[PDB]
Parts: C-alpha cells; sequence; structure tokens
C-alpha cells in the first residue's frame, strides 16, 4: 500500500541509524572506522566523507 | 520482445543502464518510423495480463441506431438538432457511420464519404444536409488529437519495456507495476479487436492532415476516437504518475459507460463532478493530526507578498465543519447508473484521517482519474444555446426613479430606495477622479491605447469594409497584397484619414465568431469587434482599469490557496453561470452609462479627445423646464456607446460544418473579447459585493451573529475576484474555525442576492478551496492534470493544419506541463525520451530524392530535455531544472567536463595544444562525430517560418505603411519628440548598437506581423529543408561566443543550504521523498510565496512599461548602450525613440547611469532569461543570499572585478545559481573557482560580443 510506501520512502531518506549517545569517544570505537588514505579514526559522518 | 528485438541498445540507452550514444538514438529513430499499425497492435497482442486489469465490457455499445431521428430543419432553413434528454442534450452520437463512406481508392478497407451526398446538399437535399453535418462533426471529433494515438502507445511500450528504475535518492528500484496491470491497454487492444474483428485491417482510424479515415466494419460508432483518447491517457497517467490501479479501474468504467450512453459528450459534460465531489468535497471528516502551513496575508493587502510563518501541527478541533455531502452527491450516482462508483469513493475517503503525503496523493490520483476529452458541437448550436439567454431581474428600477433624459441616457436620482445608486456613486466618483489625473492626457498613453486594441483575434473586416461601402466613401482596396485581407491592422489602415462624424454610422455592424473547446467546458466562442467600436469602448475600460488598480484594486497566484485554505482560515469558492449573458442594458449598462457621462461632467466642459469633437444635446432633466447644454468629447463618446449598448448585438454565423448555414441575429451579450471584458467584470464583481457588504446585509437578517460576522469582512480585506470566479478569506478568530452555521446562513443570502436582480452565484463552501482552477486543501497544491491533456489538440476549424516542425515543439510544451506538476520523474523523463525520439524523422516527397530529416538529441538536450547517463557516468545524474538554453547547457557540461576530458582520452582523440577547458584532449574531430555541434546549432534553426517572399509592389505597401503611420499619429507633437530624437541618433547613438529599437520601424514590424498568416506551402518550406541540409553537412569549429566566454568560469560546492520549509508538511501533491528530486529542490529552495506579476513588473524598467513591441527589447538595449560608453545624449536619443517628454526622458537616461540595477536587469543585456520551471521556487534568496565570489578559500587575484562595469555580478550569480542546481539533491550553496582570464579580458570578450546586436 501507498502508506507503507511512503514511510518506508522517509525512513530511507531520513531516518539513518546513529543518533550519537554521548561517550567519551574511543580510539577503538570511532564512526570514521579507516580514513582510507591516512588510516585513521574521525568520529563523525561528516568528518570521514 | 519484439521492440526488444529492435532496441536491444536503445532501451537501456535512455534508462541509466548504457551509455547514451546519438547513433542509437538515430537507429531507434529508423524503426520508429519504418513502421505500420499491424506492427503497433501485434506488439500489443504479444504482452500477456495479470488478473487484475480485466474488466467485463458490455456489448451494448456497438449495435446503435440510426441518425436520422436525431435532426431536423429550423424554420428558417438551418439544421437543428432534435433533443432527448435535457436542453445540454446536443452532441454527437456513437452511431450509424459504416454507411456514410465511399473505400479509398489505393486502399482496402479504410476510407472517406462518398462525394454525392455533398453534391445533394449543395443542391439542398435535406437527408443530405444531415448527413453531410453528421459526417463532419465526427470528422471535428476525430479531429481534435495532436498525431497519430499509435506512436504515443508505442512510446509507452519501448519506454516501459525497460523495467524498473533505480533512484540515486532512495537506493532502490520502484515498485510500480508493469505492462500486465493496466485494464487501459488490455482494454484498448480489446475494443481494437473486437471492431476490427477478423478483418485484415487493424487499426480502427488513421489520423490524417487531409482528414481521418473510418474502418468499414457493421459494429462501427462514431465516437470511438474519444474513447481511445481517454484509454490512451490514463494508459500514461497510470505509468508516469503511479496512480493506483483500482481508481484507473474506475475511471475507464466511467469511460466506457460514456461511450455505451445515448451520446458520449453529453455524458461526459454531466458528469465532470463525480471525482471531486467524492473524494475532494467530502475529505478529512475527523483527523487526528497533521501539519499545516502558516502564512499571513501582510497589512498592504494589494502587495501579495508572504512572510511563512513555519510548519503547524494539527488538531481534531480542524475538522470538516463544512455541511453534508451525502445527498446530492447519492443522487448523482443514481441518476446516471453508477452508484457503485460513488459507493466506492465515498468508501475510501473515509478511510483517511491524517494530513500527510498519502492522503493528498490519493487526492491527485481522484483529481487525475477524470476524463479529458474535448467538447465538440455544432457552431449554430452554441449561438442558439447560451447567447438566446437573458437575466433574471427581479427587482427592477421602477420608471420613476430615472430623471428627464440627456440625450438618450437618463439619471439615477439620488433618493432612489434601489441598489443600483451606489453603483452610480463608485462610478461616479471613479470617473471623476480618474479624469482628474492628467496621466490620462499623456499623448504617447493615447498612441499606446490606440495600439492596444491591435490583438486578440481582430476579424470582421469583410462587414467593416462593406458597411462602409454601404455608407459611400472612397476606399483603398491596396491590390497584391498577401494576408491582409483577413487582418484588423487593414482595418485601422481605411480609417486611418476619416472623420468621426462620417465614421458614427459604421460602428453597426455585424461580429464574427472565432470558436475554442475546453477540457471538460462548453465551447467557448472569442468574439472581435471592429477598430471604430473598439475605439469608441475606451473610457469604460479607463475607469475599469482605474477599479481594478487605484479603487477596489482587487487583483488583475499559489500561496494565495495556500492562505486561503489553510485550517483556521476558512473560504468561499464563489463563481457565476454565464457572465457575459447577464450584463445587459436594462440593469447595468444604463447606471455605468449614466454615471461615467456624469461624473466625467464636472472635470469635462470643452476638452476634446482624439478623433471626436464636442457636440450638443438637450434635457429633461430640468423638467420644469428644458434647454440644451454642449457636449464634451468624453460625453460624445459616451453617447455613442449608449445606442450600441442599449440597442443589442448582431452575430454573423458561418461554420464550415453545416453546409451553407449563414444568418444574423440580435443578442444582448457583452461580448467575450474585447478590451473592456475582463476589467469590468472584475469591476462589477467587486462592486456588487461592495453594496452587499454595505447595505444588503443589515437589511436581510435577523441575529446579530452574521451581521456582526459580515461587519469585519469588508472588500478590502476578504474579497479577491477575477471575472468569474470569487473568494472569501474568512479570518480564523481566537477561537479557530469560525461557526459554519453562519456561513451557511449567510451563503444562502447571497444566493438571494443573486436571483433578485439577475445573477447566479455558483457558491461552494466544502472547506477547500480553487482559483482560476487551482485546487487547494489545507495548505496544499493540487495539481489537476485533466486541464494539461496528452493527447487532445483543440481544433475548432477544419482548416488544413501545419507541417511536422512544430508538433515536436509541442511535444517539449507536454514536457514543460508534466513538469510544472507532480509527476514520477524516473519514469516521466524515459517516456519523454521515447516520445521525443519518436517525432524525430520525418521521410520527406521532395524532388529527386528521398531526404531524411534527422534531428540528434543535442537540439532537445539545448531546450531543456536532462541526460540521463553521459560518457560513462552516473545514472539520473541531472534534473530538469536546466535552464533551456545556453546557461543549462554550460552548467551540466562544466558540471561533469573532467570526466568527459576522461571519455575523451578514451578512444583517444588527443592533440598536443593544451586547450583552458579540456586540456590535452581535442573537441573539433569527436563533437562533430557526435555531432554535438549539429543538433547544438541546428536548435536555433527558426521552426515553421512562412515568409511572403513574392516581391508585392512597392508604391501600393509605401502608401500602406503611411497610411498605418497616419493610423499611429494624433498629435504631430509626437512626430516632431521622435523626429528630434533620429537628428540625435543620427548625429551620435548610430553606430555603435547595430540595431536601434525605435517607433518607425513599428510600421515595418506591424507589416511584418501581419504578413504571417499567409499559410503559404511550397517554396520556402523547401528552403527551410535545404536549409536544415546544408546546416546539416556543414562542419563547425567551436561553440557559440555566449558559450565559450563563459567556459572559462569555473566553480566549486560545498555545504548543502540549511532547509528552507519542514519536509514533514505536504507542500504540492505528487512530490514526497518518493518523487526524490523536484521534492527535495522544493524544500532546499523554497516556494517562491509571491504573485510574480509584482515582482516581474518591478523589473521592467519603464514605468508603463507598454508601447506594443517588446519593452524588453527597449530596457535591454538601454543597458547594452549604457554599458558600451555612449555619452547621455546618445542614451536620450534612444529613449527619445519612444520620445516620452524629452524632459523626463533626458531625466530617465540620466537616471540609468548611475544607479545599480537590479540582478534580474542584467540578464536582459546578455539575453538571459529566467526559465519557466523556476517561479515555482523562490528564487531571489539563492541569487543574492547564497551564490557568491570570494569564495571561502579566499581572493584569487583571477577572482577579481574591475570597478568599472560591475554588471558581470549579476551574470556571474545566474551562472552560479544554474550549476548549483541543474544537479540533483540539494541546492548546494557554491563558490568561485577561477576564470582564467580575469573579470577585464572576459568582460572585454563581452563588449566585442556586443559589438555587433
Amino acid at each position: 500500500p501507498m502508506s507503507t510506501r511512503i514511510a518506508e520512502a522517509t525512513s530511507a531518506i531520513v531516518s539513518k541509524h546513529p543518533a550519537r549517545v554521548g561517550l567519551p569517544p574511543t580510539a577503538s570505537s570511532g564512526h570514521g572506522y579507516q580514513c582510507h588514505v591516512c588510516s585513521a579514526v574521525l568520529f563523525s559522518p561528516l568528518d570521514l566523507d | 520482445s519484439m521492440i526488444l528485438t529492435q532496441f536491444g541498445p536503445f532501451i537501456e540507452s535512455i534508462s541509466g543502464i548504457t551509455d547514451q550514444s546519438n547513433d542509437v538514438f538515430e537507429n531507434a529513430a529508423k524503426a520508429f518510423s519504418m513502421f505500420t499499425r499491424s506492427d503497433v497492435y501485434k506488439a500489443l497482442d504479444e504482452i500477456p495480463f495479470s488478473e487484475d486489469a480485466m474488466l467485463p465490457i458490455p456489448p451494448t455499445i456497438y449495435t446503435k441506431p440510426s441518425h436520422d431521428s436525431y435532426y431536423y430543419i429550423d424554420a428558417l432553413n438551418r439544421v437543428r438538432r432534435k433533443t432527448y434528454q435535457g436542453p445540454d442534450d446536443v452532441y454527437v452520437p456513437n452511431c450509424s457511420i459504416v454507411e456514410l463512406l465511399e473505400p479509398h481508392e489505393t486502399l482496402t478497407s479504410y476510407g472517406r464519404l462518398s462525394e454525392a451526398i455533398e453534391n445533394r446538399a449543395k443542391d439542398g437535399d435535406s437527408q443530405a444536409r444531415i448527413a453531410t453535418t453528421y459526417g463532419r462533426i465526427a470528422e471535428s471529433q476525430a479531429r481534435q488529437i495532436k498525431a497519430p494515438l499509435e506512436k504515443f502507445v508505442l512510446a509507452l511500450l519501448v519506454a516501459e519495456a525497460g523495467g524498473s528504475l533505480y533512484d540515486p535518492v532512495l537506493q532502490k528500484y520502484d515498485e510500480i507495476p508493469g505492462l500486465s496491470h493496466n485494464c487501459p491497454l488490455w482494454c484498448f487492444r480489446e475494443i481494437c479487436r473486437h471492431i476490427s474483428g477478423p478483418l485484415p485491417d487493424r487499426a480502427p482510424y488513421l489520423y490524417l492532415s487531409a482528414g481521418v479515415f473510418w474502418l468499414m466494419s457493421p459494429r462501427m460508432t462514431s465516437a470511438i476516437p474519444p474513447l481511445l483518447s481517454d484509454l490512451v491517457n490514463l494508459a500514461i497517467l497510470q505509468q508516469t504518475a503511479g496512480l493506483d490501479p483500482s481508481l484507473v479501474r474506475l475511471g475507464v468504467q466511467i469511460c466506457l459507460h460514456a461511450a455505451a450512453s445515448s451520446s458520449y459528450a453529453w455524458f461526459i459534460l454531466k458528469t465532470k463532478s463525480i471525482f471531486p465531489q467524492n473524494t475532494l468535497h467530502s475529505m478529512y471528516e475527523s483527523l487526528e493530526g497533521g501539519y499545516c502551513p502558516n502564512l499571513e496575508w501582510l497589512e498592504p493587502r494589494s502587495d501579495y507578498k508572504f512572510m511563512y510563518m513555519g510548519a503547524m501541527p494539527l488538531s481534531t478541533k480542524y475538522a470538516r465543519s463544512a455541511p453534508s455531502n451525502d445527498k446530492k452527491a447519492r443522487e448523482l450516482g443514481e441518476k446516471y447508473g453508477l452508484s457503485s462508483v460513488v459507493s466506492e469513493l465515498r468508501r475510501r475517503t473515509k478511510t483517511y484521517s491524517k494530513h500527510d503525503f498519502t492522503s493528498v496523493r490519493y487526492i491527485r490520483d481522484a483529481m487525475a482519474c477524470t476524463s479529458g476529452i474535448f467538447l465538440v458541437r455544432t457552431p449554430t448550436e452554441t449561438v442558439l444555446q447560451e447567447y438566446t439567454q437573458s437575466p433574471e431581474i427581479k427587482v427592477p428600477i421602477p420608471q420613476k426613479d430615472w430623471t428627464g433624459p440627456i440625450g438618450e441616457i437618463r439619471i439615477l436620482k439620488d433618493t432612489t430606495s434601489s441598489i443600483a445608486r451606489y453603483l452610480y456613486r463608485t462610478w461616479y466618483l471613479a470617473a471623476a477622479r480618474m479624469a482628474a489625473q492628467p496621466r490620462t492626457w499623456d499623448p504617447l498613453f493615447q498612441a499606446i491605447m490606440r495600439s492596444q486594441y491591435v490583438t486578440a483575434r481582430g476579424g470582421s473586416g469583410a462587414t467593416l469594409r462593406e458597411s462602409l461601402y454601404a455608407i459611400n466613401v472612397s476606399l483603398p482596396d491596396f491590390k497584391g497584397l498577401p494576408v491582409k485581407a483577413a487582418t484588423k491592422i487593414f482595418q485601422a489602415a481605411q480609417l486611418a484619414n476619416l472623420p468621426f462624424s462620417h465614421t458614427s454610422v459604421a460602428i453597426l455592424a455585424d461580429t464574427s465568431m472565432g470558436l475554442r473547446n475546453q477540457v471538460q467546458r462548453r465551447p467557448r466562442s472569442i468574439m472581435p469587434l471592429n477598430v471604430p467600436q473598439q475605439q469608441v469602448s475606451a473610457p469604460h475600460t479607463l475607469t475599469a482599469d482605474y477599479i481594478n488598480y487605484h479603487m477596489n484594486l482587487s487583483t488583475t497566484v499559489i500561496p494565495l490557496g495556500v492562505y486561503a485554505s489553510s485550517p483556521p482560515n476558512q473560504s468561499i469558492n464563489i463563481d457565476i453561470s454565464a457572465c457575459d449573458a447577464s450584463i445587459t442594458w436594462d440593469f447595468f449598462l444604463s447606471v455605468i452609462m449614466a454615471a461615467i457621462h456624469e461624473g466625467v461632467a464636472s472635470s469635462s466642459i470643452g476638452k476634446p479627445f482624439m478623433g471626436v469633437p464636442a457636440s450638443i444635446v438637450n434635457d429633461e432633466s430640468v423638467v420644469g423646464v428644458r434647454a440644451a447644454r454642449p457636449i464634451s468629447g468624453m460625453q460624445n463618446m459616451i453617447q455613442h456607446l449608449s445606442k450600441l449598448y442599449k440597442r443589442g448585438f448582431s452575430y454573423r454565423v458561418n461554420d464550415s460544418f453545416s453546409p451553407g448555414n449563414d444568418f444574423t441575429h440580435m443578442t444582448t451579450t457583452f461580448p467575450s473579447g474585447s478590451t473592456a471584458t475582463s476589467t469590468e467584470h472584475t469591476a462589477n464583481n467587486s462592486t456588487m459585493m461592495e453594496t452587499f457588504l454595505t447595505v444588503w446585509g443589515p437589511e436581510h437578517t435577523d441575529d446579530p451573529d452574521v451581521l456582526r460576522l459580515m461587519k469585519s469582512l469588508t472588500i478590502q480585506r476578504n474579497y479577491v475576484c477575477q471575472g468569474d470566479d470569487g473568494l472569501m478569506i474568512i479570518d480564523g478568530n481566537t477561537a479557530g474555525k469560525v461557526n459554519s452555521e453562519t456561513i451557511q446562513k449567510m451563503l444562502e443570502l447571497i444566493s438571494k442576492y443573486g436571483e433578485e436582480f439577475g445573477w447566479k452565484y455558483d457558491i461552494a463552501y466544502d472547506g477547500t478551496a480553487e482559483y482560476l482552477k487551482l485546487y487547494f486543501i489545507f495548505g496544499c497544491r493540487i495539481p489537476n492534470l485533466s486541464r494539461h491533456p496528452i493527447v487532445g489538440k483543440e481544433r475548432a476549424n477544419s482548416s488544413a493544419e501545419e507541417p511536422w516542425p512544430a508538433i515536436l515543439d509541442q511535444i517539449m510544451g507536454i514536457f514543460f506541463n508534466g513538469v510544472h506538476d507532480g509527476l514520477q520523474w524516473q519514469r516521466w523523463i524515459r517516456y519523454s525520451w521515447a516520445l521525443c525520439c519518436a517525432f524525430s524523422r520525418q521521410r520527406t516527397m521532395t524532388g529527386e530524392s528521398v531526404g531524411y530529416l534527422q534531428y540528434p538529441m543535442w537540439s532537445f538536450v539545448y531546450w531543456g530535455l536532462p541526460l540521463v547517463k553521459v560518457f560513462g557516468s552516473d545514472p539520473w545524474i541531472f534534473s530538469w531544472y536546466m535552464p533551456t538554453g545556453d546557461l543549462g547547457m554550460y552548467s551540466w557540461i562544466s558540471l561533469i567536463r573532467p570526466l568527459m576530458t576522461r571519455w575523451m582520452v578514451a578512444n583517444g582523440y588527443v592533440t598536443d595544444k593544451c586547450s583552458p577547458v579540456f586540456g590535452n584532449a581535442d573537441y573539433r574531430k569527436c563533437f562533430n562525430e557526435l555531432k554535438l555541434y549539429q543538433g547544438y546549432y541546428m536548435a536555433q534553426l527558426p521552426r515553421n517560418p512562412k515568409k511572403s517572399g513574392r516581391a508585392a509592389p512597392r508604391e501600393v505597401r509605401e502608401q500602406f505603411t503611411q497610411a498605418l503611420s497616419d493610423y499611429l499619429m494624433q498629435n504631430p507633437e509626437l512626430k516632431s519628440r521622435v523626429l528630434r530624437g533620429r537628428s540625435e541618433w543620427e548625429k551620435y547613438g548610430a553606430g555603435i548598437i547595430h540595431n536601434p529599437p525605435s517607433l518607425f520601424d513599428v510600421p515595418h514590424k506591424w507589416y511584418q506581423g501581419a504578413q504571417e498568416a499567409a499559410t503559404a506551402t511550397r517554396e520556402e518550406l523547401a528552403e527551410m529543408d535545404e536549409t536544415l541540409m546544408r546546416a546539416r553537412k556543414h562542419s563547425y569549429s567551436s561553440f557559440s561566443k555566449l558559450l565559450e566566454a563563459y567556459l572559462l568560469v569555473k566553480w566549486r560546492m560545498c555545504e548543502a543550504r540549511e532547509p528552507s520549509v519542514d519536509l514533514r508538511l505536504p507542500l504540492c501533491a505528487g512530490i514526497d521523498p518518493l518523487n526524490s528530486d523536484p521534492f527535495l529542490k522544493m524544500v532546499s529552495v523554497g516556494p517562491m510565496l509571491q504573485s510574480t506579476r509584482k515582482y516581474f513588473a518591478q523589473t521592467l524598467f519603464m514605468a508603463k512599461t507598454v508601447s506594443g513591441l517588446d519593452v524588453n527589447a527597449i530596457d535591454s538595449a538601454l543597458l547594452r548602450l549604457r554599458t558600451l560608453g555612449a555619452d547621455k545624449k546618445a542614451l536620450t536619443a534612444q529613449l527619445l525613440m519612444v520620445g516620452l517628454q524629452e524632459s523626463e526622458a533626458d531625466a530617465l537616461a540620466g537616471k540609468i547611469m548611475l544607479q545599480d540595477v537590479n540582478t534580474v536587469q542584467l540578464a536582459r543585456v546578455v539575453n538571459l532569461a529566467v526559465p519557466d520551471t523556476w517561479m515555482s521556487l523562490d528564487f531571489d534568496t539563492m541569487f543574492k543570499h547564497h551564490v557568491k565570489l570570494l569564495p571561502k578559500d579566499g581572493r584569487h587575484l583571477n577572482t577579481d572585478i574591475p570597478p568599472r562595469m560591475g554588471w558581470l555580478r549579476a551574470i556571474l550569480r545566474f551562472l552560479g545559481a544554474g550549476m548549483a542546481m541543474t544537479a540533483t539533491g540539494v541546492a548546494v550553496d557554491i563558490y568561485l573557482e577561477d576564470i582564467h582570464g580575469g573579470g577585464r579580458s572576459l568582460g572585454q570578450r563581452f563588449m566585442t560580443w556586443m559589438r555587433q546586436e
């Protein structure tokens, strides 16, 4: 149905997962997993890209 | 699979799979043309279907009686239809077409009528006349189609069989169903299979410019082409807009029951309010939430300037307090045997209670699933139906309340209990302070208004010249000139030397009938008037324009309806049925002429108007005595208009469809085509609503509720009207929605106001809003898709049609119509590719050679076709918001230029000259191999070129031009000003522009515009054909000078802009995350929130900005002279071509230099224009705030501009805006990467371009 189609459309475009619970951010658990040239950690969805 | 065999590569050339080369596009065009109708329907029979498309079809459509009992003959020898179900029952029936035909010579089973019927009809055989009327009206009903319908179906096939489509925003394939689910395709091919039967041909008719031919099976009905057109309409609009299959089954059920009826078009006219009434007019019974806009119509109540306050959550007190919709809708469903479809709609409309994208989408689907035919009937039936009506003036003015007459016009006593005193007072005061301003007394304004009624399909020039023959004057015939007999310019030219009292008789001639057709409405009939009565009808439209701009100042778009439908506010849609049959002399035009006679009478004593002298009449107005007082030129024109509107109008009637039925008769309807039409109608609506709200309200009610309402509801705050439609703005109070019962008491009182003195207010209180047929619910626009049908074209005349080089342009118009509404873009653009390539090749019949006329794709890409996947890029790479020209061309080429260069060094075309734009790669070999240049330059070739070309005699044209200039003059002071300016120009301004726009090229331009309706056939068409051929064979060097000047500019994008509106609000229907690209542009950029008539009128540099010669050329030439040196006296000479008075023209030419103009001004310098797609969006925001120079890297010394000639800043904003927006995704801000030459050298190149014209 159209209603579930619009629901999955909105959840595809906006409702991506990481809501960023407030940690002391650690080196071995970062959002930038490996910055593919420099090979480090960057913690942030706009930082790694 | 058959189209898969011929379109192995091409179907995924345009579905974002393989790269789009040119050669496969032309292979596709070869396979498109080399093709036939049996191949159409065997391709249709090839596909199966999946048990939701199928429905039973009754055989009662086909076996039909004869048309012998349907028509009869008038006592005055006119063929007229016999009615069966009401006086609306006058149309084409679907019956008995088989036996009125003679089979074609070189064809087998198709053909046209036998001619001996028309021999007997020209002899006067009655049944032969009935037969030829029926045959030619069926010919006309089948004439209404643009192209062969089969090619539209084949474009559907070649687009659709590519399958699912990936979305780069949603990273998914679509979930629309494919071919095997549509009731229109399966039912369409079922109809064609059964009608053709076992006969060897299959297509039930063929479209042809010479005329449609019919198939001879005995079961053939005449109204099968509009049924097939509705089938192919719904067939497109499913798979190009994402309709659900169920409502399409509903709509085709309506269409099949329509073709099964007595007559098709009558049932279509009476059925047209099922989809709105059961879905739109009953929606949101009990909601629970949602998000509505928050607007504010600001404090200047004529600004049309909106500050959008943001989103606002809904609540359950915003339920539908509009009254019930059970009774009349279920009676309509019962009346035509369609209770099932109404029961289904009233079922499913109840099931929605959330104002989101789904509900407004469903309303969009309901709006789309109605029919889209054009109602065609006999012209005599129109002019004997609607022009035979008189208004119902139940309370007329008593005869004791008028004075003794003054000339022909009695004057109202002011102690009159009738309502028309207030109308008298308004037009009186308006005429007084209209004649008080000296802006009416500019003789240049006189020349403007004399040139103003050179428009609007001027006709009856024949009847003008024989009435002028009857009143005994010598007459220049101007022998040997091509178009001129059918021109209004000849009407003006014959009376360029004539006294007014020698022409005052000649305003009594009759009036030609020009016909149009409408979507789901009766065929409107425009009419012109001849030039002396259009000339004498001036002060009427003077005071009408005064009311509409100063006094009530209501209007002459979109967020008007967004403000009106916003939930605490409430709207009332008010129309009139048949406005023009109401303005008669009985109640209106007597009072109108009296008040316009007396309002000027204080200021007018001895003033003469152009053309007309003074006079004198007597009066009984001082009833104890009688005297005679002199009459001024305003009052003279009103005295001449008085007998014309008092008398009634004579209308000639001549059709091409019934054999020789010519007649004139009296009709008391104000004409639809005049200068004084729409403005007067608006003024009358505004004044009647004012009289309502002033006196007639509290004079006729009881409770304090509705009067306490209407005290605070004046016309300066709450009413807008344009001709037919009017609109309430009911302000939501602090308690929210106004109580409904007061409003229903009020609207039945408005209906009383209509019935008691000759009106009929079609009042529609529904909780929603329409305005200029634009629907708005809770601040959300509904794109109606009925009123832009793809297939139909209005051809009310059987005159033969223009050949191939413009049907492609109407395909472009179909594309832009699909753009401006919320259509699924993955499946709209690819179908547009299908149509676009389907109308490429032509197969001429020129002498000695079989020529093939081929456009490349690149002409269309110049005209704004968004490329899918080019040079190995990503699919669906940029949007269709490209400006259709060099700007958008530049935008998408410079988005992908380094990827282009990598594709260039692939299949290596290398030459060591390091170009600044492509480096080591060349361009001249490949772009000619790809014929990028060929299509790119073919796009600027003029289409459908008709020319005079015959070398007419020069002396008779020269005296024609002199007579035209005599018509242009009334004061030789105009001539003095413009000849003085010509002297100044030949001193200074001449030379460096190569083309001055003037006012004496304007007779030459009027002749050139008059010579564009000769519809000559052979020679210039052959010249255009060889022009295309020699354009095709010619190999090219580089791009345009504009484009080469642009290609030095680079840019840089980063930081997508902050959001403009909340995405959780449904802004418009058909746009959402599912329709990702245009919705995301709407959210990122923001809607326009302006009327844009006001905003783009702020752009035009001249104040009144009208001359009759495209004032954009005036302002652009002025700014070109401004930037190209040119001391002030040359600027004054360019303005003295217009010749305002030379003192303020000298002042304006002094002003233009030092003032920094708007950004949009300098577009016209470089011949840039805002394309049509952008005015839904707010553009000025991202021009003056986001595209910018001095990038975030800093300053660069190549990103510099010299202090003189800072006109470049506007064009840098334009080009940066185009590059920022043509790509898909958020309209990211854009920063200036360097321009490779410096601003000095770059603007010097623009100087060298503007050295020529």
